[PDB]
């Protein structure tokens, strides 16, 4: 909800810096005199960078030896289809790489096992300056690696295809990350428009980072692989630690909550890990079941939740929502609505983008008036 | 082991145990495909299996040609202001 | 503009649940004994639930019968091109697959042919526990179908490769939809910054269920095909039937229609199914032209409107809009311009997402102050 | 039969006669391809048929390999 | 910021009332016949239209005449490997065309090469009717070309496949192009919700354009080749190009500057052409680096901004920018932060998409009351 | 020449220097592959080289089937409102 908060930052300014270096003059000889005896070789660039260099198919050799000799003729014939069927496979990966590029604009993500191959990967990770651990969680979720990364094209000059792989580096391991999930809390009074609502709009996941909190208000943008969750601090806000009071307590001095008010009492579901919240209001059928059962449990006006422990679906109005199966044990703290605490009068309802205080200084501004 | 607390008083839920990988940095490489030059031939042929090839080289300048460009070309640049 | 009130699901929730089943010892042998003499089977699971089970491929027959023997060596040569052909063709499917899955962390959407074929969906959609009305519908969209569909990467276990796909069931079929296009409704005064706005924002698609209505306020959401509209109900608001009194009257006491207001004059235009509206305020050029005739109409400020016959193109100030060629009749309901009823200087100009009588009772406040 | 309306006084348009399918629910199905097991291949003979079979082969074995990982991994958009 | 302002158009409504046309009875004999001895003419529409009409494969004529007769049978027998081979590479583009609008619904964007090879598209643009500088421009910017473009799926009858393509026309080129680029100004202190704030919303890419100004409020949407700036006027809006008064004087009263109002005081960088802005607030850690010389920067409270001569980063919190390595010089223009012209007391602190004369009322209405 | 200017007071900048390249308009073009009509044969020829001509020309069969479906089809339309 908070995504316009985010800074503007260039995924690719490190590819492209290696990109441009290619472009200099007397550069690709370093590569390819490195790559001459071996397909794998570490090169230092003019501009004091290290970068593992890896010849992944060399077509030249192909060309040169089992079509140059018999095309440069004179009376040409081909011995054999075995000839061309072979040149065929060869030929094939650097159509479809030229094709992705194409279409791509020279920039790809997620990196194909046409850029890269699944085998290639590996051995790319096997020998990059990092920690063991660091190698076994890239190898163990190489396809978490492949949607993060980004392939840039380079050069195509004397005779090299270059073009540059630019892998993520996880500095960030094993600090404890929560997933923190929101929905409208309403009043449940009988008139219609008669209704205010308050929601908390610090939605999404937060990780343990250097001393602080890294926020993502996008939660879509990190990638959960069982327990562990990868994300991109370049799409993350950087939060004091005391934003996770909002959560026990919202009306604590340390931190100002992020709240947003409306009178749309609308009804509405969240699934979270372990189970679904429920906003049910108005004369919304609201109601959750399982599987061999049906109907267990029919929501009353308000705010309330369910774990998945014998839930399978839940249904709000038109909507089903399947809750997820995952193992794990739900809290239910009791406590009462804090929507209750204001004065309907003079609550305002149509803050956006607001906060706890925020709000309670425009209450006292009316109040005084 | 993963956790979840619903807070009946603010209408959220927050689920716990997770484990960070944030990437905090980039690793880059340069892959490498050895090419060959090769025009104008001075061959016809006309066999069925140097069609089959030469086509098939049409393939291989056309990708060369279509490469050279993006050579040329600054990659992205659609940024957010 | 109001999906931000929409809910959250998890799209892929059964499909994975069916997956991790699948994971259990045993379970393998189930699906290949019943599969064993046909293609085409129904199995249950361990934990009570029964599947179709398509079996689409077999690898293991082809290379351990017609080419593996040949390797069953010692001195191994193999004879015929057309042996290495073939199989080339076969194994092309499984990396296609692999390929997919790959770089799409094991889920894949839409479905697509290599993960199954034309062939092999218009079978799987006859073999569904569903009206018939559904299977000749689903059959005809067959390319919506794929788009709303799912591939999870299951299981790859001695000796069996098994994927869930996860297919759209449409329970609500044939009732009546309609798109509302709204756009911003501005006074006209001449000074650059003398002007109040209004703009609904309860814009989308709308379709009668089950005695309410889906709202879907985001209507990129939606594939339409000629007169049918194919919506996910994960998209939807459930509404009262009584939010189609704003049409006709937005100040009706059985619903509170939903406004934004503002003093942001700007001009666009809003091209619908048969026609365009046009908001048009300050120095905007606005005009609908016709190809060969050129302009054949000029809007002054304030906001208009113009059908689709006879018109091809409509240009505010340096966007050129491609109307829609559909046919049918559109018909110009008059009225005076709602946002004239307000006085300016007490005017809420600045609610993003508000209503009608959230309006008025702001008025009021600063009615009584003064 | 596609008809419209425009409201002056509102600003907005309505566009009726078009009829539903919402996807409501789900169904899921389990598609399978049946696999051999082959623990690379040992085999001499350097002509261009099977050089041609025995790197198709690796194509097959590198592929089970993909998919072994994905197996291990939990799915998620 | 301002993306919801943006009117509503239909992208291949041109496109589809082209293959609208093509459905017609008699319409397929028309290009058919115009084809029969050459591979790209002009043929008119039932309709009174012109479309550049394009043959890229000849399926018929091998398939009738190498292929058929062989097939003519009775004992069908091939004679050669080569045969096979042969018409699966001329059968592959067909195959490859059909499966990409079978998982698009037929409309693929962008158009791949399998649709329309870089020899086809570069013939095309030589042959559409348009100034020959566009052509250059289109020539040396295929793969913008391609990103823009549609195709779209229309006819297969009378054994001819027809798909309409539709590519760009740029009919406002070299004209000059600014960004202009945003972040939140906040009063300096340190706790926590004790700080007001004030964020220009107009933030995008600006092009002059037929004696306005064309406004990109969403500048992702913009696709950058050096200098060069490829946009799409349908993600724009109209404005006179008093606008760009806000940059030097935000008070004047010719344009009424469009900003909104906060209270959240979040640290974060924007990376610009030449340098980057920093919002640092509360107890962030802000600073610039360069990779050899180290921190040459550390930023106070406040919004301030770094060059990127000597700079190679920027630290935000937990986060890490790259600046932009592009040669050229940077200004900075020094002024007072108007937030600071701000009584706390009466600042409406929740305007989402407000103005300066917007707030500066409000505020006369919050003092008059006092 | 690109320069750029910030400004202090209102906490933006501006990158100056770039030239335009607006889509104004659209052009629409016929693309056209040339086939041909085949159903059923009723040939009995089973060797390799055949079943290798069937099996390609049953996958050229299912494109045109494939592309009848789209043709009967209104094209794939997803416009706000």
């Amino acid at each position: 909800f908070l995504g316009f908060l985010l800074g503007v930052g260039s995924a690719i300014a490190s590819g492209v810096a290696v990109s441009k270096v290619l472009h200099l003059e007397g550069e690709v000889n370093k590569i390819k005199s490195a790559l001459l005896s071996t397909n794998k070789a570490v090169v230092s660039l003019s501009n004091g960078v290290s970068v593992l260099t890896f010849k992944v198919l060399d077509l030249k050799n192909y060309i040169d030896k089992q079509l140059l000799p018999i095309l440069n003729k004179q009376s040409c014939s081909i011995s054999n289809i075995e000839t061309v069927i072979e040149f065929q496979q060869k030929n094939n990966r650097l159509l479809e790489i030229t094709r992705e590029f194409s279409v791509n604009a020279g920039v790809t993500t997620p990196v194909s096992t046409y850029m890269l191959t699944n085998s290639e990967l590996l051995s790319l990770i096997n020998d990059m300056p990092i920690t063991n651990d660091q190698k076994k969680l890239m190898s163990n979720n190489v396809q978490i690696v492949r949607q993060q990364s980004y392939s840039i094209m380079s050069i195509i000059k004397e005779e090299v295809l270059a073009y540059v792989v630019q892998l993520p580096l996880y500095g960030v391991i094993d600090t404890p990350c929560w997933k923190l999930h929101t929905s409208p809390l309403c009043t449940t009074n009988t008139k219609e428009g008669s209704n205010i609502c308050l929601t908390r709009t610090d939605r999404g996941w937060y990780c343990d980072n250097a001393g602080s909190v890294s926020f993502f208000p996008q939660a879509e943008t990190c990638k959960v692989q069982s327990n562990r969750v990868f994300c991109d601090t370049m799409n993350s806000l950087t939060l004091p630690s005391e934003v996770n009071l909002c959560n026990v307590d919202i009306f604590n001095p340390k931190y100002d909550c992020k709240i947003m008010t409306s009178k749309t009492d609308v009804s509405s579901s969240v699934i979270t890990s372990l189970g679904a919240i429920v906003s049910c209001y108005g004369k919304t059928k609201c109601t959750a079941s399982n599987k061999n059962r049906g109907i267990i449990k029919t929501f009353s006006n308000g705010c309330d939740y369910v774990s998945n422990k014998g839930v399978d679906t839940v249904s709000v109005g038109n909507t089903l929502y399947y809750v997820n199966k995952q193992e794990g044990k739900s809290l239910y703290v009791k406590g009462e609505p804090i929507i209750n605490f204001y004065d309907p009068l003079v609550f305002p309802s149509d803050e956006f983008d607001a906060s706890i205080s925020q709000v309670n200084e425009k209450i006292n501004q009316s109040l005084a008036f | 082991n993963i956790t979840e607390e619903f807070y009946q008083s603010t209408c959220s839920a927050v689920s716990k145990g997770y484990l960070s990988a944030l990437r905090t940095g980039w690793y880059t490489s340069v892959i490498t495909i050895e090419l060959s030059n090769i025009k104008e031939n001075k061959c016809n042929g006309t066999d069925a299996k140097v069609k089959l090839i030469k086509q098939e080289l049409d393939k291989y300048k056309n990708a060369v040609t279509e490469l050279q460009l993006l050579m040329q070309s600054t990659p992205a640049t659609n940024n957010r202001a």
